[PDB]
């Protein structure tokens, strides 16, 4: 909240959108394939949680 | 070109005087005279020459003396100075030039040229076992 | 959708650097069949097997050719190579799901693909329709021998004859099964009771399944160091 | 150019071969996969070591034993 | 490459590399050095392709057994015996008559085998073996 | 546990080297230093005996043993075995290594 | 400690003799694309007319000698395999139905 760095990167979002980041991630991970959105929440929670 | 070679060598020598070590300077006048061997060329001319290309300078010099008679528009030279990783590369025997780098392509433009080696070199008569 | 879709296809064309994939991509565009098309198509391949025939016995003049004639039975010689290759070009797919079993093990995957790819062209030479089944129950058993047999015959630096490749495979499985349930190592005298053989015989069998290392391998804890070079 | 190796050449021409260098060079098309038998150790016929294409493996003996 | 009259090109180059501006110039420069180069020997781009491969001689590539018969090869024989078996298949495929996508693939893999055997790991993935 | 000599001893298998190493009868490894500062003497003769008929000339080995043994001149050195080696890879290479 | 290997070949140490030999004829191969080839067999050697020369290929004697042309058998055909399970006649009724089929597609 108190930096430029998050005012210049919630302008330098350019993808916006919860489930829309949500499959942007998941085609940054696939690349190659069609997404499905749900399991780009879980997957997350694969590989890391 | 005749002060960057005073240049070049007083400099290094400059290096071994700190270390207190006797370099006499022809050791390192035998190098420098290596590296401007080459000359670049900008103009084809009359005979046969590409922008940018480093030939030799007395044989810059030879092909000039042969065409400016029948045809005098000689390459527009200029004397560069080339390093040393470089020089060594840029050698007329390929096969000294196999044993530097990736040795295809030093090789598949040499079949393509036909390049002949004339074994004229000390490096290449130890490779073949002539007498150097 | 068209945003996952369009996604989909930027990133499914990007370098196709796998001759694999786009074999995979390739055969994946001929459409599967089912029993009655086998039937279709498996008429259309003995009409013009026969065809061809009658053109055999027609070679040397025992009827005057009638032009219309001519030309169907030459349709009908040359439709059924294209149900033949329809029914080959079906059932790549098939040869693709078998041989994905039987990787990781000497050979290489493409090989054991065209290995299976003759084998499915003997299963659909000797195919019936008239005995009523599913092709692929049929060209499995085909596809699998071709298999066995490639994986028998080019998978060692040495060739070994099929039987003797047999053996050791027997011998294989029945060593690996004896160390599981045993718990300990087998002795070979046991095991040549296991297989009702001799022992020098199954010496002699072990002696066959050694494989033979290379001389490119940096044995040395130099890495320049060469093993091809420390043998007198 | 000789290729007899007498020691003096003083030239090496480098160069693309063509596929009729290539088969003016060999001694006969290798056409099997098979290095040496399992059995005897000796080189199966026309494969990757064959006796008949590159020549013999025991001095101045001919592979039958005849000569 | 059977169709290709050189001299066509070397000229059209020349004249491009003549009248030419910019990079246009500078690259049919580039690609006047091996126009020029396969026309100045007596060399021929038909060699470019292959049609036969040759065999180094097997002492080279030797299979010397050890102490207990523990054979050891080279290397090379695994490749040459991964090429011949390709191209045994691809003579009996067509002499058989088969789909063009099954003899397209076999000359692919033919063509790969070949690729690796000069060089492994130039394209695509390098082929290995035990232990990778 | 570490002086070693050879006169002649074994050999490698693909090359034609002396096989070093004291487990062996064993040579020394004549680097690449070593041919430079012979290069720098302009000793061309004793290089060519290190890196033809000490190395590699497999008939020549056996002409210099018998000229020593028969108290003869030492023959000329032929060509060293590794450059027919490299010949060969070449060739094998499509090359046309005239 | 030592690992030895050995090729497995003979090595001899004779004396090279270009003058005291076996000797020998020459004979003249022909193949199929003409390329002549000249083996030497021994004089005392029946000469095979048919010879695998080092084209790749056979090649027969220069000679009319005459070998064997075949002495071969055709492996199997589609045909075959196709007669092995099914009738004469019943191929001839399926040539029948695909006559009548394209009767249909033709003027039908
Ligand atoms: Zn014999």
């Amino acid at each position: 909240g108190f930096s430029e760095i998050m005012r210049s990167t919630l302008e330098k979002d350019n993808t916006v959108g919860t489930d829309e980041a949500l499959l942007d991630i998941y085609r940054k991970l696939r690349p190659g394939e069609p997404p499905t959105k749900e399991s780009a929440q879980t997957l997350l929670e694969n590989l890391f949680f | 070109p005749r002060e960057v070679q005073i240049h070049l060598v007083r400099e290094v020598q400059e290096v071994y005087r700190a270390q207190g070590v006797s370099i006499h300077d022809k050791h390192i006048e035998v190098i420098v005279r290596q590296m401007l061997r080459r000359v670049t060329i900008i103009d084809s001319g009359s005979t046969e020459f590409l922008p940018g290309s480093l030939i030799d300078r007395a044989e810059f010099e030879a092909e000039n003396r042969r065409v400016v008679a029948e045809g005098g528009e000689p390459a527009a030279g200029r004397p560069v100075l080339m390093g040393i990783t470089k020089a060594s590369l840029a050698t007329d025997s390929w096969l000294s030039a196999a044993s530097f780098q990736e040795t295809t392509r030093v090789l598949t433009d040499a079949a393509i040229n036909c390049r002949s080696d004339k074994l004229n070199g000390l490096k290449e008569n130890v490779i073949i076992g002539k007498l150097i | 959708s068209e945003a996952l879709r369009q996604a989909r296809k930027d990133a499914e064309l990007t370098a196709s650097a796998d001759s694999v994939r786009a074999y995979l991509k390739q055969i994946g565009k001929v459409a599967l069949l089912n029993a009655e098309e086998e039937v279709e198509l498996a008429k259309r391949i003995e009409a013009g097997l026969y065809a061809t025939q009658l053109m055999t016995e027609l070679s040397e003049r025992g009827e005057k050719l009638p032009a219309a004639q001519r030309r169907d039975m030459m349709w009908i010689c040359r439709d059924g190579d294209r149900a033949k290759n329809h029914l080959l070009e079906a059932n790549l797919r098939l040869v693709v799901s078998l041989a994905k079993r039987y990787t990781g093990r000497g050979m290489a995957f493409l090989d054991l693909i065209q290995e299976g790819n003759l084998g499915l062209i003997r299963a659909v030479e000797k195919f019936d329709y008239t005995k009523g089944y599913k092709f692929s129950t049929y060209a499995t058993w085909w596809i699998r021998q071709a298999i066995t047999r490639a994986m028998a015959d080019q998978a060692r630096t040495i060739r070994i004859p099929v039987h003797m490749v047999e053996v050791i495979n027997k011998l294989g499985r029945i060593q690996r099964e004896l160390l599981q349930d045993l718990g300990r190592e087998p002795t070979p005298e046991e095991l040549a009771k296991e297989m009702d053989i001799t022992p020098e015989k199954v010496l002699e069998i072990q002696q066959y399944a050694r494989e033979p290392i290379s001389l490119d391998q940096t044995i040395g804890d130099e890495g320049d160091s060469q093993l091809g070079d420390f043998i007198e | 150019g000789a290729m007899l190796d007498v020691n003096f050449f003083d030239e090496l021409r480098i160069g693309l071969a063509t596929a009729e260098d290539i088969r003016q060079w060999s001694y006969g098309e290798v056409k099997k996969p098979e290095t040496i038998n399992y059995r005897t150790l000796k080189p199966e016929k026309d494969g990757l070591f064959c006796e008949k294409i590159f020549g013999p493996t025991r001095d101045w003996e001919c592979y039958c034993g005849k000569y | 490459i059977e169709n290709f009259d050189i001299d066509a090109e070397a000229e059209s180059l020349r004249d491009v590399i003549r009248n030419g501006k910019g990079q246009k110039k500078l690259r049919a420069l580039k690609r006047l050095k091996v126009v020029a180069a396969f026309q100045q020997s007596g060399n021929s781009p038909m060699g470019m392709v292959l049609d036969a491969v040759p065999v180094i001689p097997p002492e080279l590539r030797p299979m010397v057994q050890l102490d207990g018969g523990r054979f050891a090869t080279s290397d090379l024989n695994d490749l040459y015996r991964r090429v011949i078996n390709r191209n045994n298949r691809l003579k009996r495929l067509i002499d058989l008559g088969a789909p063009e996508i099954i003899v397209n693939n076999e000359k692919r893999m033919l063509q790969e085998s070949v690729d690796a055997l000069f060089d492994n790991g130039r394209r695509g993935r390098p082929v290995t073996g035990p232990g990778n | 546990d570490k002086i070693h000599a050879r006169s002649t001893g074994p050999y490698s298998m693909i090359t034609q080297q002396p096989l070093g190493g004291k487990a062996q009868f064993g040579g020394q490894r004549f680097g690449e230093m070593e041919c430079w500062a012979m290069q720098a003497y302009g000793a061309a003769y004793t290089l060519q005996e290190l890196l033809t008929i000490k190395s590699d000339d497999t008939v020549g080995r056996v002409k210099v043993y018998e000229a020593i043994v028969k108290g003869e001149n030492i023959p000329e050195p032929g060509i060293p075995e590794s450059f027919k080696v490299l010949l060969k890879e070449l060739q094998s290479l499509c090359l046309n290594v005239e | 400690r030592v690992l030895r290997g050995s090729r497995l070949g003979a090595v001899s140490y004779e004396t090279d003799r270009n003058h005291d030999l076996a000797p020998r004829q020459i004979a003249r191969y022909r193949t199929d694309n003409g390329e002549e080839f000249e083996v030497p067999f021994a004089d005392d050697a029946e000469i095979p007319g048919t010879w695998l020369c080092r084209n790749g290929m056979e090649g027969t004697l220069i000679e009319g000698d005459l070998p064997e042309p075949k002495k071969v058998k055709p492996p199997r055909t589609h045909w075959d395999m196709l007669l092995e399970r099914r009738s004469i006649e019943e191929l001839e009724e399926l040539l029948k139905e695909r006559l009548e089929l394209i009767r249909s597609r033709r003027r039908g």
